[PDB]
């Protein structure tokens, strides 16, 4: 029984998947994930679509100030009450982004999303660098709750060559 | 957005939730993409929700576009909590909605969990050449006699972005 107060404090990515295939009841499905430098209107990143990705990104995307974040899901048959959404990027122990949204209802058999507009973190030089040199090291936790249930959960790695 | 973002950000809660109602096809989604800079060339009916969420300097700025589709209305309901600002939007030109639209606001405007909250009706499409003035709309659903809380009319365009400013202008001084 995970909830949102088991990941919210944690400093690094998690082991291994925390819950089943099956777990997911309410049948969720990211259906597509977009990435704008909000500045000059580029869409760095779209892709239009079984638990893991690989992102193949470049140094721009570290270099980046004002950024727009869209995720784009489905909803089964039954409505969904109280969904969350916890999403945390990390190097090597550190956390560099950290995101938690509540949906709250999902309507049943809805297409919804969600575009998170925010200021990119001014990564260090050594940093960046380090994260450049060591690809796939910068990995992601995407934690999706209901009703504080985590029923699905979804990771990726990064490289920015 | 992000300008809007500023303009709010001395809210003292350091969150603002805007809700973006109206029937389908009113132009809620172009509206909202609009706003956020984003192409508006892709746009289907919404059945479900669309949301910017723009965060900065630890300010949020939450922006719910709700579908209007007769199937999609009876959730409007599920989505009113913690609303600052409610924005109403009616597609001008379409004359034979107004009585539908105005029944749809009157509804929201007595709602226990919208109470007392600034309402913004844009009275989108003026571009159309048919379209309605707002002075007219606002008589048509007796604006006049809101009681509870602060409300503007402003007539726009979300296809052009003529009249968004102003709007969103009137929202910034009345969170
Ligand atoms: N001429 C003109 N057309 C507009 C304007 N705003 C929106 N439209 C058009 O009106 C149609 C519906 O717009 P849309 O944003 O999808 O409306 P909506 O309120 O989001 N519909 P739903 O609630 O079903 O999602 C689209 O074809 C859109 O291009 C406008 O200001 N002028
Ligand atoms: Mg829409």
């Amino acid at each position: 029984p995970i909830g949102p107060e088991d990941v919210l404090g944690l400093q690094r990515i998690t082991g291994d998947y925390l819950c089943s295939p099956e777990e997911n009841i309410y049948k969720i499905d990211f259906v597509r994930f977009k990435i704008r430098d909000m500045d000059s209107g580029t869409v760095l990143f779209e892709i239009k679509k079984g638990r893991f990705v690989r992102y193949q990104f470049t140094p721009a995307f570290l270099r980046l100030r004002q950024v727009g974040a869209t995720v784009e899901f489905t909803v089964g048959d039954k409505p969904v009450n109280n969904f969350r959404m916890i999403e945390r990027h990390y190097f090597r122990n550190q956390l560099l982004k950290s995101f938690d949204f509540h949906f709250g209802f999902c309507i049943p058999s809805s297409k919804n999303t969600c575009e998170h507009i925010y200021d990119f973190p001014p990564l260090s030089e050594e940093l960046i660098s380090e994260m450049i040199r060591h690809p796939y090291e910068t990995q992601s936790d995407s934690f999706y709750f209901v009703d504080d249930r985590l029923v699905m959960h979804n990771k990726a790695d990064y490289s920015y060559s | 957005l992000l300008s809007i973002l500023r303009k709010l950000k001395s809210a003292p809660d350091q969150e603002v939730r805007i809700l973006l109602l109206g029937l389908d096809n009113a132009g809620k989604t172009t509206l909202l993409k609009q706003l956020a800079s984003e192409d508006i060339s892709h746009i289907t009916p919404t059945q479900g929700f669309n949301i910017k969420s723009v965060q900065s300097q630890g300010f949020k700025l939450n922006v719910w576009d709700i579908g209007g589709q007769r199937k999609i209305r009876p959730y409007w309901r599920s989505y009113f909590e913690n609303t600052d600002i409610l924005i109403y939007v009616i597609d001008s030109a379409d004359r034979k909605r107004f009585e539908e639209t105005g029944q749809e606001l009157t509804e929201l405007l007595e709602e226990e969990k919208l109470s007392c909250v600034p309402v913004l009706i844009f009275a989108n499409k003026q571009d159309l050449l048919t379209a309605a003035p707002a002075s007219e709309i606002a008589e048509g659903l007796n604006l006049h006699t809101i009681r509870d809380r602060v409300w503007q009319i402003q007539s726009c365009s979300a296809l052009t972005g003529e009249g968004v400013q102003d709007g969103m202008n009137w929202v910034c001084k009345n969170v």
